[PDB]
């Protein structure tokens, strides 16, 4: 069980770890989060009680180094950092572990959550969607935008979600125009899945990603990657029954999860009509149909 | 975006464009069956593509043939007239090929648009004009020869005959439309007014009567009352 010690709250906050959140006061004495169960990636993120535009938050995985967070008065945010010394790092864990300044990550022992949004998400693939290769860890907040987004403007913070137009050259095989169009199963299966995800895992851990993404910041493009990549599969009449198995399990755990108050946003009707209703798969997500029916009937 | 009243002008300055209408292409006759269902039995259709300025008509006759075996027939149509499209804008030389294609039904957007990948900047548009060229199988010489067609082709008109010697393209369309609005309202009575005096022919190069200026005139102002007569009638008003 794994740390990130906080140096200090020298501003309020709302903290967040995880599925979980905290209120810290202007310089409560908290010194950061104890017993965070190893073998997944994380995410702790923010938003300021004085400002609370720009939720942004740090994707780590305890395994990868000794992680804490400092407040930079200069930047104003809370940033992550690595402790490369071993020894310090645990003499400063112990002590603020003997003066029980640390919050305890609340898992209940029954709950899987965590585990079921996070299945498939890597952080060597989260690495390779945020580019700061000189940190483990990575910064995300409400505002970066997609590559995709920025095509159509610094790319330096940009998310590089892959790229998915279902009116490209790349979607569309010259010859084939209504076939392809119609039935995307040649742009699922030969050019993302063989192409450039490699498999189905790579495919669902950037779903997985976009979609906590969406929820954790309010990232909006990280909404429309979730939803596309929703859409590719549902828009494809030939899935191998595992992955459609998998994604109604995945998009159960990701609509159970989702605040209630935040449908309205955070889900797109006609993808969702479409996902359920119309496409080829209307019949394959039982599992996704009927949270969806019972939770949101308001959408459909 | 849409073309409408307040961009009207646009269809006759020196950017190359083409409206496409699709309304022709899949045209069936429903009937009984001998044990008392319905079917439905094919005939030749035609893709409408229509210069506005030049009046250039690109007459694509769409034979029965390529319906056989297919299914979801009303989808295929539009992605048929698509392929026909972009195959047609593929034969022009670079100079003559469309900066814009008008299509006068939304559902030819994406169909259009897929196969117009490879020409990024020919820009796709609806119109808010509800345009009568359904009716474009009024006309004579085009019903024939789209009857009579045995196999695919494509056939070159000028719709607008000769008339751009006396008039200028706004006006040689305001005439066109209003002749197939009239022939859309009620063909009987439009075809009635367009030969009732057997002096005045069509040239056998032509599809519209050789009307001097006077006779348009004439000839436009009983087209307007039979679509008004018609309104009156269709809506009680």
């Amino acid at each position: 069980m794994n740390t990130v010690p906080f140096t200090s709250a020298p501003i309020e906050v709302t903290i967040g770890i995880d599925q979980y959140s905290f209120n810290v006061k202007e310089n409560q004495p908290f010194h950061g989060i104890k017993d965070i169960p190893i073998g997944h990636v994380h995410v702790i993120h923010f938003q300021h009680a004085d400002n609370s535009s720009m939720r942004y938050g740090y994707w780590f995985d305890c395994r990868m180094g000794n992680f804490y967070i400092q407040y930079d008065p200069k930047d104003g945010l809370y940033k992550m950092m690595e402790e490369r010394d071993g020894a310090k790092f645990e003499n400063i864990v112990h002590n603020f572990k003997e003066r029980q300044m640390m919050v305890s990550y609340p898992k209940i022992d029954e709950d899987d959550t965590w585990y079921n949004l996070t299945e498939f998400v890597q952080m060597d693939k989260i690495r390779k969607i945020v580019r700061k290769d000189e940190n483990q860890f990575s910064y995300v907040d409400s505002s970066m935008t997609t590559v995709q987004e920025n095509e159509l403007s610094d790319p330096a913070h940009s998310l590089n979600y892959t790229v998915i137009n279902f009116k490209s050259r790349e979607a569309i095989r010259p010859g084939h125009e209504m076939e392809d169009f119609l039935d995307k199963s040649y742009y699922l299966n030969t050019v993302m899945l063989q192409g450039i995800f490699k498999n189905s895992s790579n495919y669902f851990g950037e779903l997985q990603f976009a979609f906590l993404n969406a929820m954790f910041f309010g990232n909006y493009g990280s909404s429309l990657q979730w939803h596309a990549m929703i859409e590719l599969i549902c828009s494809s009449a030939t899935v191998p029954k595992h992955m459609l198995d998998k994604l109604d399990e995945i998009l159960y755990y990701q609509i159970k999860t989702l605040p209630e108050q935040y449908s309205d946003i955070l889900l797109n009707e006609r993808v969702w009509n479409i996902c359920l209703y119309s496409s080829f798969q209307k019949n394959s997500l039982h599992n996704t149909e009927k949270i969806m029916e019972n939770k949101y009937p308001e959408l459909l | 975006g849409a073309m409408n009243s307040s961009n009207y002008a646009e269809l006759f300055n020196n950017d190359i464009k083409l409206f496409v209408d699709d309304t022709n292409v899949y045209r069936v006759t429903v009937h009984k069956t001998f044990e008392g269902n319905v079917a439905t039995k094919a005939i030749n259709g035609c893709i409408f593509t229509l210069n506005p300025k030049t009046g250039h008509l690109f007459l694509k006759i769409i034979h029965t043939s390529v319906w056989a075996g297919q299914k979801r027939l009303s989808q295929l149509a539009k992605w048929k007239t698509a392929e026909e499209v972009s195959a047609l804008v593929r034969s022009l030389p670079k100079e003559e090929q469309p900066k814009q294609i008008i299509v006068t039904r939304k559902a030819m957007l994406d169909p259009l648009e897929v196969h117009m990948l490879d020409f990024p900047n020919i820009a796709i548009r609806p119109t808010e004009l509800r345009l009568p060229f359904s009716a474009a199988m009024s006309i004579d010489k085009l019903s024939d020869v789209v009857m009579k067609a045995t196999e695919p082709q494509m056939v070159l008109f000028n719709i607008y005959d000769d008339w751009l010697d006396r008039i200028s393209s706004y006006t040689a369309f305001s005439r066109l439309t209003l002749l197939l609005r009239a022939l859309k309202t009620n063909e009987e009575s439009a075809k009635m007014i367009l030969l009732s005096d057997p002096t005045i022919t069509i040239k056998s190069y032509h599809l519209w009567p050789s009307f001097t200026d006077e006779q348009w005139i004439t000839i436009e102002s009983q087209m307007r009352d039979l679509i008004l007569t018609e309104y009156g009638r269709k809506y009680n008003v």
